[PDB]
RNA sequence: GAGACCGAUAGCGCACAAGUAGAGUGAUCGAAAGAUGAAAAGCACUUUGAAAAGAGGGUUAAAUAGCACGUGAAAUUGUUGAAAGGGAAGCGCUUGUGACCAGACUUGCGCCCGGCGGAUCAUCCGGUGUUCUCACCGGUGCACUCCGCCGGGCUCAGGCCAG
RNA sequence: CGGGACCGAGGACCGCGCUCUGCAAGGAUGCUGGCGUAAUGGUCACCAGCGACCCGUCUUGAAACACGGACCAAGGAGUCAA
RNA sequence: CCCACCCAUACCCCGCCCUCAGGGUAGAAACGAUGCCCUGAGGAGUAGGCGGCCGUGGAGGUCAGUGACGAAGCCUAGGGC
């Protein structure tokens, strides 16, 4: 026998998403190819953030976004691996390019008003397959009813 | 046909698992039965008693599931079923089903035939 | 084993009977395996014995695997930056305890070695100079390495 | 109705068979064992003998407890019994299994008893009281009877193996 | 648009009428299956550009999807029989398996299951009557 | 008799459903792979005119 | 009128002459128990027995379905065959003996000759389809070319145990 | 420089090399014999050498005590709702 | 005190099984990518926790599934996985 104080441990995060979801599986098999054959830590944080849950995953608002396009991100690309949500406390919504899962109705037709762009992250592998001038941004993760709670 | 070139088959245990004490009890099955009695001493390990089945025991992955001719067995029922070992003659080898009455077993075996597919029990219900 | 003796036994990664590792005498060294006296067996390697070990039982570990020392190019890729580039480097990097005598010898992957032709001792678990086998032999280590190896 | 010897053919051979029969299927079951193998004539003076007390059927496997005689000698025996009720029923049915034979037309002085079998038949069910207000099983074990009545009656060699075998031929 | 060779893959890879399992393998019916493996590269219903190979009276018959015509099942497959010599046959299925990059990767089992069928489409030779053996069997 | 035999569903989920069923019954592979027999049906969808 | 319910130890206690038979002074308690066969065609006649029944002979597609009745498990029993047994058997590892078996093999492929039997040889022309350069169809081959068959010869690969 | 035992994993080439027409260099080939069937192999029963307490439960730290088990078939115990 | 010898599931080498870990694999001649290829390490287990599979009654779909030329069930010192 050998002496093992120490104790090898099993990976403690996800490998594969468990949703079911086709167009999911799809994305995942391009971000897998992209990060093997790339050496942008963008798309492995894409892929790593695409395997993740939906409580890992909160809603980020047009708010949260313009916020954080001040100060020289105008022109930067918004990446967003949640579903983007409708702020209507923000009246004015400056013109703006975002890639996300997937949008709100509102939210859409108020970025579309405001002259930007929508894209899915197969569209943003296509335009950025390095993730070259991109903003990537997440939302709130705390602020959860049972974040609160424990 | 004869078979794709493969290794050796070895099987590392060829005796079953049988339960414990079902050679003394007609009610208890010889199927395998893990002991789950703190005392038991089969499920102890003791020397000189039953071996319980475990992983260590596996076949070999390149000829798992290998008649000893070196095909492995698929199931038919029909023609259309036979012929689906068309392009795996030196692989699988066509075991028709029990139920299957002794035309259409006629019919499966002159069509095996043709195709150059081995039977395993060709000699049936003749 | 009491827990000071099994972390030494840790320390020096001797974790398995009849597991071997080359150490650099100083002071900090020499005081840990008197401690674990009663389970090791150690002494003064010969230039024989440390080729033998390195040519037979030779193996390094890259990326935590273990890889046998089977080519020039394993050690130049994991040693080239000491300027060890071939297995002859690295036997006399052990042997004469050179300035990266720690990266070749932590490289070393321990050495596995068998139970000794010959036998041991009648009575194994005492102390050399009683008759026994463990403790500081000096010298007379690469009899046992000729043994075990 | 299907004997138990179905091996036997029915052109030259005799069957009689009995059913539901209430006699002893221990006792009956030692006498068929006495007289199983013998000539017709000698299994009826037997069994005669056995009524009249002057042979007696050993008892070997059911024989528990049972008396010791001298007649058990002629078997090798000490326990042995005379089971009148048995022999008159296995009396009956070799004379039926005798007609049988008469009337398919078989010599009865050549034949033997090849097949003979008791069974057990369906129990008989009667009660018997005991102390403090019980009731148990006071039952009869009958038993089936059949018996059945016959007319008494270098390849693969090695090279070697050859060269020997021809060398010692032509020595 | 909406609609892939990859999606139809991910909707059918793990049931399909098509699909016989067993302890042994996994088998497909499908008449653009060469090889009637279930796999990606093999799924011929699946895939855009697909071949499949029947047999015919005398010969194979080949049939090919036809990318134009996806929406038009009436429509949507070229076939040609080939009753000839087996080495023609063999050119012409490799010829449009491989020359114009309609699944060169299928060249190999195409001419294997067009050999296979010829082959079968042979006369049988009659088989060595049974020898007995042991003690029972022979007596 | 109290268990709960009946599921509820969202509208919008049964809605989505449905749009997706109808969407893969565009699609003549899916067809085939659910063991319809469609080979010699002139175009999917097939549309016939309201006058037969 | 129905059921993602139960299928005769289940489902109501009850699928049957069931709130019956039966028990209790009484209030009350309260079972067990379905299936021959499509059709009784439910065994004429002879023979043996006092009879029950048995044997022939019949019916039936089948009595290996005989009002003990579809199928017919186990405990347990009888016969026959084989074996073991000096105060327990049973079980594990490994040989041997005897009995009984599943496979595997039987020849294939490729050449060189000779003999047959046919022109779905190469090229060109026209039509058609396609992946738009690849094919099929119709004419053209006039037998040193193609495709099968039959005899030989040669090489290779072929089963088991071994040196 | 001999003598012996056990083993042959992989499956076009690639690499490190050497004694460089080639090789013992990133894993066995070559030659030959008998047999081609119960011969090898397997199952069953038995003898032989060695090994081997009767299960479940309970108790405490553990044993022991104690309890249940004549045998077989079918039934038989973490469910549903809020 | 000395020499040789015996053998544990311990130690060394080799094969195989599983688990874990680290790599590779698309202008796809391209794959049950839930696959395949390469490499290394490890393997006892009560209470307890987790994963994957086998089996039974019934429901939808599918296999243009099997079947009076014999379904289901049952017996089997007959075999295969």
């Amino acid at each position: 026998g050998i002496d093992l104080r120490w104790k090898h441990v099993r990976s403690s995060h996800r490998k594969a998403p468990k949703s079911d979801n086709v167009y999911l599986k799809l994305l995942v098999k391009l971000y897998r190819f992209l990060a093997r054959r790339t050496e942008a830590p963008f798309n492995k944080v894409v892929l790593r953030r695409l395997f993740m849950s939906r409580i890992n995953r909160p809603p980020v608002s047009l708010s949260r976004i313009a916020r954080n396009l001040k100060n020289g991100n105008e022109k930067k690309t918004v990446v967003v691996v949640a579903t983007v949500t409708d702020d209507n406390r923000l009246l004015q919504v400056p013109k703006m390019e975002v890639a996300a899962l997937r949008f709100t109705a509102k939210a859409r037709a108020r970025i579309e008003a405001a002259g930007g762009r929508t894209l899915t992250l197969d569209q943003l592998a296509l335009e950025k397959p390095t993730g070259a001038n991109t903003l990537l941004l997440r939302g709130p993760k705390n602020a959860r009813e049972a974040v609160k709670h424990f | 046909v004869a078979a794709k070139k493969h290794v050796p088959i070895v099987k590392k245990r060829t005796k079953r698992f049988m339960r414990h004490q079902s050679d003394r009890f007609k009610c208890l099955d010889s199927a395998w039965r893990k002991p789950k009695g703190i005392d038991n001493r089969v499920r102890r390990r003791f020397k000189g008693n039953l071996a319980m089945p475990s992983i260590g025991y596996g076949s070999n992955k390149k000829t798992k599931h290998m008649m000893p001719s070196g095909h492995k067995a698929f199931l038919v029922h029909n023609v259309k079923d036979v012929e689906l070992l068309l392009m795996h003659n030196r692989t699988y080898a066509a075991e028709i089903a029990h139920n299957v009455s002794s035309r259409k077993r006629i019919d499966i075996i002159t069509r095996a035939k043709q195709l150059g597919v081995k039977v395993t029990n060709a000699k049936a219900k003749v | 084993i009491p827990p000071k003796p099994r972390k030494i036994l840790q320390l020096l990664r001797l974790r398995q009977i009849n597991n071997g590792v080359f150490v650099k005498v100083t002071k900090a060294t020499a005081e840990m395996i008197k401690i674990v006296e009663p389970w090791v067996a150690y002494g003064y390697p010969n230039l024989k014995s440390v080729r033998e070990l390195i040519y037979k039982r030779g193996y390094g570990k890259v990326n935590g695997q273990r890889i046998p020392l089977t080519d020039n190019a394993i050690i130049e890729e994991n040693l080239g930056k000491y300027g060890i580039i071939c297995i002859e480097d690295l036997i006399h990097e052990i042997f004469t305890v050179g300035p990266n005598f720690k990266q070749a010898a932590n490289f070393l992957w321990p050495f596995k070695l068998s139970n000794p032709n010959g036998g041991f001792r009648p009575r194994k678990f005492k102390h050399f100079i009683e008759g026994g086998d463990l403790g500081n032999r000096e010298e007379h280590i690469n009899a046992l390495i000729r043994a075990m190896n | 109705v299907r004997y138990a010897a179905t091996e036997i053919a029915p052109t030259k051979s005799a069957r009689a068979r009995g059913s539901y029969l209430r006699v002893s299927f221990k006792n009956t079951r030692e006498t068929a064992q006495a007289i199983n193998g013998w000539k017709l004539q000698r299994a009826l003076t037997f069994l005669q003998n056995v009524i009249d007390k002057k042979e007696a059927v050993p008892m070997r496997r059911y024989a528990g407890s049972t008396g010791r005689t001298a007649q058990g000698k002629q078997w090798g025996v000490s326990r042995a019994r005379w089971p009148v009720k048995s022999a008159q029923f296995l009396i009956g049915l070799l004379k039926n299994a005798e007609a049988n034979a008469d009337a398919k037309g078989l010599d009865t002085g050549n034949l033997i008893i090849k097949h003979i079998q008791v069974n057990q038949a369906p129990k008989q069910r009667r009660r018997t009281y005991r102390a403090h207000g019980r009731i148990n099983p006071y039952m009869s074990n009958p038993c089936h009877i059949e018996l059945i009545l016959t007319e008494a009656e270098e390849s693969h060699l090695s090279s070697r193996q050859r060269g020997v075998r021809i060398r010692r031929a032509l020595t | 648009s909406n609609v892939s060779a990859d999606l139809i893959w991910e909707v059918s890879r793990n049931y399909n009428s098509f699909l016989v399992k067993q302890r042994t393998g996994t088998f497909s019916r499908d008449a653009l299956n060469l090889t009637n493996q279930h796999s990606r590269k093999h799924a011929g219903f699946v895939n855009d550009k697909a071949l499949g190979i029947v047999p015919a009276e005398k010969g194979v018959k080949v049939i090919a999807k036809k990318v134009k015509a996806a929406n038009k099942p009436a429509s949507s497959l070229y076939t040609v029989t080939y009753k000839s010599t087996a080495r023609k046959a063999y050119k012409a299925i490799a010829s449009q398996a491989a020359k114009h990059g309609y699944r060169a990767d299928l060249r190999q089992a195409a001419v294997a299951r067009a050999s296979a069928i010829l082959r079968s489409q042979r006369p049988v030779k009659p088989e060595p009557p049974k020898k007995l053996r042991g003690a029972a069997a022979r007596r | 008799i109290w268990r709960k035999w009946h599921v509820k569903i969202n509208q919008g989920q049964k809605r989505f459903a449905t749009a997706s069923a109808l969407a893969a019954s565009a699609v003549a592979p899916l067809l085939m792979a659910r063991g319809h027999q469609v080979s010699t049906v002139p175009e999917v969808p097939l549309v016939v005119d309201s006058a037969a």
